[PDB]
């Protein structure tokens, strides 16, 4: 008698939206917006390195937070909350600029610069930086006059770079708690740093007195640095109040660096982090955290965009 | 949808039909049967999937940090990092939507469609030996056996064969 | 359009229908008339509606300044926020030339479409008691009054009963 | 006999455009485009404030058309054209990142540092800032040797924020129109200026000389600022050519800041603002200026972009 | 395609047909003639051509050298001029990649719909003196020469001049 | 009998893509994205400026590689990879800014500023500049003491812009290679040079020390500059280690200015450039280069997108 034609339906359909209709019913959709979270950092096939209490620019300079990161190598490099650059209280100067490229870094390699002093100590120290007592930064010198209010003599030390890749050289200027300090540290008179090479020059000079008390102090040792060109010479000139290096640092290939709270794992594979941890994900699209780095879906607004994958459902 | 089958002069779907998409339901003097049709079920899963394969092709693009979350950056190139940023949210956030709506759109009409060129197909194939319900089913003037039914549905049904009968019982 | 009803097959509109954006044009023995149709008229309404619900919905993201016209910001800020700003203003405006485009193309199929269902619904009903004109008009061959005329406007025309009369006027 | 099947139409249809085909011709259409602007600030359950002659940067420090906005609350700022920071020529440092900071703060409220002196004057005055007579900053203190060429007595001020909001904390270094008035401001010799906090560290001296004239004079005061945090400490410390805050400044909470030629009208509502009014509109985008702040309609370049809203159109 | 003409009930193309894009191919008693349709042709290149007029309209909008190949600028603005620029790069192969999947969907849905179009106009035209065959052919009932073939083209075939005889040869 | 109806085909289809499909095959199609480089500069009606040997920055100072372009006009600005801005080493602040001022200029005219100098020598000189013999900054005055180790008397010099268009100044502080050389020069004791105009201050002090050598000098030349509005006066204030400007710099008009290594052909006519040559397109995309300028399609990352210009191709 009879043939009909005809489609299949479920009683428990997905809404979608169209260019025409919100909230039609579908017979299946698949989401297109991440929202799943694994709150770890998933590390499985990656060298990493968990900085801890290291703050990633202490490991050019080197704390005691920092002395088993001072040659370090790694693809994936996590900094923490909890992360210290520093022991005697201060700061980098362009600290974020560094704190990029040591993040993509691979790591560094140090190698030391050559610089012998004779005339002066060598052996600045303080509570701020302990080790089995009081201490400071491993690969830096803290140059002081033999004795105390002794006077510091005129001094001019140079390093070329002989290696094919760029040197990063740091030093420091130390601002004493007060004047009688410098003039103790280093004896009287005006202090001048210079600094140059072929294409970098600028001077410096501590301002002495007491800023508000870190880790025990009412100094300063601001820290400054250059990125010095293969067969460049870097030169500093100075009369105290300087805090020279012991030591290059070298970059020694690639690396992705992040900023997180989560926990390692080395079980799960991932390629896309945040705070939070890993989105792994084959979607085009997530709302979980607009800042997330490494290869990710793009960010969106939207909590859901459900994407049609069958017919319109008619029960 | 822009075809009038789907939700449209076929009044609903068959929640029993679950071995395929579209299909044939049949009743002659042996009774009442539905099977599925492979070919429009494939045709529409197959478009589909190209549609996910297209979706799901992740980009090789790597991002880096550009800002810091422990020790905010300094400011000048802080405020032009965030308008940037919001304004590429926005771009995206639109573009996903975009998308979305448009594919959504093409998935029910390309479904319809579907249903559609098999009703069609059909139709072509009972030459003259039947006319249109209205509810997507077409009323076979001759008599039209399991083995005659199976003859439509593995499209070898021949027309001239039953011609005679069928238009005598107009 | 896709479906060749609307500037195809019907050749032009009917200025004087000022009562919906389908409808049906009788003539019978007692003259002729003109009515509109509510559930088509309403399906494309609804769905251009639709559109316009999609369009008008505001985002809430706020903007800030960044550079400041009554005193130049740092240049070197300035040319990089230049660059940004002229880039996203082609991004939106290619999305919005786009989106109208799309949008525009399909609200006319979706017209188009709308016109060819309600036609395709009426040949259905009148099974071989009229034939296809091809300018959009069915010739019934038994003679359909006014009530007759509702009757398929309605939706309710009964086809085996006119039969008869139909099919022996051939 | 016959019935047929049509579709409306009309003589006077609207132009579109799609994938296809420019200039196709439907029933209706809606522009998609805003190009209605109000020559208005719309600014109906808004609190406004429109600083008129008063420049941004200017209430921190207090010029005389600043006297009415020293203290203000707002979450609508209006900067004008005739807007002026100062009243003894001068400018800030890093002036646009304060002006951005100052546009979202809701307002600022006032509050002494503290500061008092001896040994010196605290009274210094010019014809460029005006009230009853020659004045100056309201917020500042222009610091002079006690007499013509006297000694100004080497100095240090110190100000610890107690609240748990950041201070803004400006002072000015004083360039004066010559050596010879240098030396009768503030004595002879060598002046200094060295400010730090806990973070902060910088040193200034005055290079004075005849600058063009601004407001009738030769000599400058350049502005510097800082946000000390909650329980960090600034000190000044200097010998003369220094103009010392007598108030810190505390931000209120959150406000958009616009700069606008339109005049404000309390009986239109609004959101999205810029040079020439308020863009009021429901349209997702714009032609109007592509500057516009706060919730507004996407820019693009396009006069109009017709949305099709009926069938084509057949006469 | 959407309609189910091209790469459907028509099995195939015509590689001979040279002249145009769709046309027809008849038999009669004096053999077999291939002539393409004009108006057809005509509407799917002149909304092909609409495309292209469309995507080859270039904008009139100036970019400036924002970094420096030569002389690596600062990194504080480099590393946001690159990440800018990358985000900037992955939102224009998105909307190129978009652009034209759709436009290519539609491209093959608008010809397979034309095609329909004049088959459908060709089917209404016959009017019961011809049956569809299936595979895009009308069998004619009534004999029809060179001279009533062209009446067909040139779209003047009247129907009821042959009706007597081709309702006869049911 | 019958009438059939049907479409054209062909064997030799062209593969596409759709949202549903991949690699389907149709009649003909179109690539909307470009890759064809035409390995020229492309300057049919254009005044094109080739600056080769002369760095961009050059110009404005005139090392003897720019004399040639002490004053040029141009719409097209092309800088060259073996481009120089000094002869004797040293580096401009704020070079890359400057550089995208001038790229843009239409080029530049000169004026002299009017400086004449009596107690001191003119023609300071280098082999690191040559012409016929050592020589210097064809714009520029090399200012020292009348005779080795003699007194260089404090000096002051002073422009005012009386132009409609702002002055482009330069100046050069000359960082010795020793304090011997700097003492010879200009005589002892310690250099300043001061600068400032209505809204600009800045004082310099040379670093005298061997840097490692670039064209045979272990000294430095670093040049600062500002942009001086109508009607300002800029003064420089020295006594020593001061590079004085003989004549400033006016822009002329607009131009693009390209980086290219690609050789110019006045024959072909062209909008958008990049290193290795011209993109002439009409298509909406092109993958030759992310860094073109002028008028260009844009850039995506794939290598071919075809566009259907046919219907499904079926054989
Ligand atoms: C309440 C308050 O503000 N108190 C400060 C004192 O803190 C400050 O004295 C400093 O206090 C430190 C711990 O709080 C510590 O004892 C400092 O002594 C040392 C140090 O360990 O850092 C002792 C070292 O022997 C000395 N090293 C050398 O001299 C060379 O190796 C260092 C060094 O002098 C400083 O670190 C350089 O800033 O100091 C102690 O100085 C006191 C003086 O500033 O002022 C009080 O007001
Ligand atoms: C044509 C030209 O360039 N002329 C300048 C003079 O303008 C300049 O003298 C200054 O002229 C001012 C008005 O043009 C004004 O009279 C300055 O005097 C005052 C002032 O009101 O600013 C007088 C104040 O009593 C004095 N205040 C104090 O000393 C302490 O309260 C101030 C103060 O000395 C200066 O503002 C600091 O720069 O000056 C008058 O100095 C003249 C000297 O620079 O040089 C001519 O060439
Ligand atoms: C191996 C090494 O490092 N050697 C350096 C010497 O290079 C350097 O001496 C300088 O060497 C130059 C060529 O290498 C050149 O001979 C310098 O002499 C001139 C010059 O032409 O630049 C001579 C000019 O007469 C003199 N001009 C004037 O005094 C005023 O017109 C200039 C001028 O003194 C300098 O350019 C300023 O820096 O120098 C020659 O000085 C040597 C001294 O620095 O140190 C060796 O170690
Ligand atoms: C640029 O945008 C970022 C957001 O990506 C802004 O950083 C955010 O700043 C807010 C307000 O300072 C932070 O929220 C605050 O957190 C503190 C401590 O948890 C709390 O005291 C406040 O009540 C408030 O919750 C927010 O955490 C921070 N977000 C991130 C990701 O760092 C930033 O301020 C913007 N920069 C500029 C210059 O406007
Ligand atoms: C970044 O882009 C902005 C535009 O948003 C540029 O600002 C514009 O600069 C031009 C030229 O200086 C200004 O036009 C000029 O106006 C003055 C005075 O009205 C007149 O003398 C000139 O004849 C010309 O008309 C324009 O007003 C200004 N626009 C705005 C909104 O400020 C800016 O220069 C660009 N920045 C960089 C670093 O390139
Ligand atoms: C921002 O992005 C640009 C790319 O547009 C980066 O510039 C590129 O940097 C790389 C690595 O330094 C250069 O490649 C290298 O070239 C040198 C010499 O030819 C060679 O020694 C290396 O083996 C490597 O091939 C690349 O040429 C350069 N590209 C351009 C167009 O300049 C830049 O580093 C990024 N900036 C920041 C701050 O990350
Ligand atoms: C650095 O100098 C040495 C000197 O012989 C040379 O072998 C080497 O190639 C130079 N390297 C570069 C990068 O200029
Ligand atoms: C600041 O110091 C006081 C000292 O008792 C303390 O009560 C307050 O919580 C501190 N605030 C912050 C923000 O560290
Ligand atoms: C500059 O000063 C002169 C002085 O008479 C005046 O004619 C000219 O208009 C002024 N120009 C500007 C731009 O202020």
């Amino acid at each position: 008698d009879k043939i009909c034609l005809g489609h299949h339906a479920v009683s428990n359909g997905t809404k979608v939206d169209t260019l025409t209709e919100k909230g039609i019913e579908v017979v299946n959709a698949t989401e297109t917006v991440e929202q799943k979270n694994i709150p770890k950092i998933c590390s499985k096939g990656k060298q990493t390195i968990d900085l801890g209490q290291c703050g990633l620019l202490g490991t050019t300079i080197g704390p005691p937070q920092c002395d088993q990161f001072l040659e370090f190598s790694a693809n994936l490099i996590i900094e923490r909350r909890e992360g210290d650059d520093i022991c005697y209280p201060g700061k980098f100067d362009n600290e974020e600029t560094l704190r990029k490229i040591l993040r993509k870094s691979g790591g560094i390699k140090k190698e030391n610069m050559g610089f012998t002093y004779t005339g002066v100590r060598t052996n600045g120290e303080t509570s701020a930086c302990r080790r089995s007592r009081s201490s400071f930064y491993a690969e830096m010198k803290w140059l002081l006059s033999n004795t105390d209010n002794g006077v510091f003599p005129q001094m001019t030390k140079s390093y070329k770079n002989t290696k094919r890749e760029p040197a990063l050289i740091i030093w420091g200027i130390h601002h004493s708690g007060s004047t009688a300090e410098q003039t103790r540290l280093y004896g009287s008179g005006n202090k001048l740093i210079t600094v140059w090479s072929s294409k970098y020059q600028q001077s410096f000079a501590p301002s002495p007195g007491p800023r508000p008390q870190i880790n025990g102090q009412s100094g300063r040792i601001d820290f400054y640095w250059l990125m010095l060109d293969p067969n460049d010479t870097v030169t500093f000139s100075f009369n105290g109040a300087f805090i020279a290096p012991d030591r290059a640092s070298f970059l020694r290939g690639k690396s992705l660096g992040i900023q997180s709270d989560a926990q390692l794992d080395n079980n799960c594979e991932g390629e896309c982090y945040h705070i939070g941890g890993t989105i792994i994900s084959n979607l085009p699209f997530q709302n979980i955290n607009s800042r997330a780095i490494g290869k990710c879906p793009r960010y969106v607004k939207q909590k859901s965009l459900m994407l049609a994958t069958g017919m319109k459902n008619v029960p | 949808g822009l075809f009038g089958a789907i939700a449209g002069f076929i009044e609903n779907g068959w929640e029993g039909l679950i071995d395929g998409w579209y299909g044939y339901r049949h009743q002659n003097a042996q009774g009442e049967g539905t099977a599925a049709d492979y070919k429009s079920t494939q045709s529409a899963i197959n478009q589909i999937t190209g549609k996910l394969n297209r979706l799901i092709e992740k980009t090789n693009q790597q991002f880096e940090l550009i800002d810091n979350e422990f020790n905010e950056i300094e400011k000048q190139i802080g405020n032009v990092i965030n308008w940037t940023r919001d304004s590429i949210i926005e771009v995206w956030s639109y573009n996903a939507e975009f998308l979305v709506a448009v594919e959504n759109q093409h998935t029910i009409d390309l479904t319809d469609s579907e249903m559609n060129k098999l009703y069609e197909k059909v139709r072509r194939q009972l030459r003259e030996n039947a006319e249109e319900d209205g509810n997507g089913c077409f009323e076979i003037f001759h008599q039209c056996d399991n083995d005659c039914m199976a003859s439509i549905r593995n499209n070898t049904y021949d027309h001239k064969k039953y011609r005679k009968e069928a238009i005598q019982n107009r």
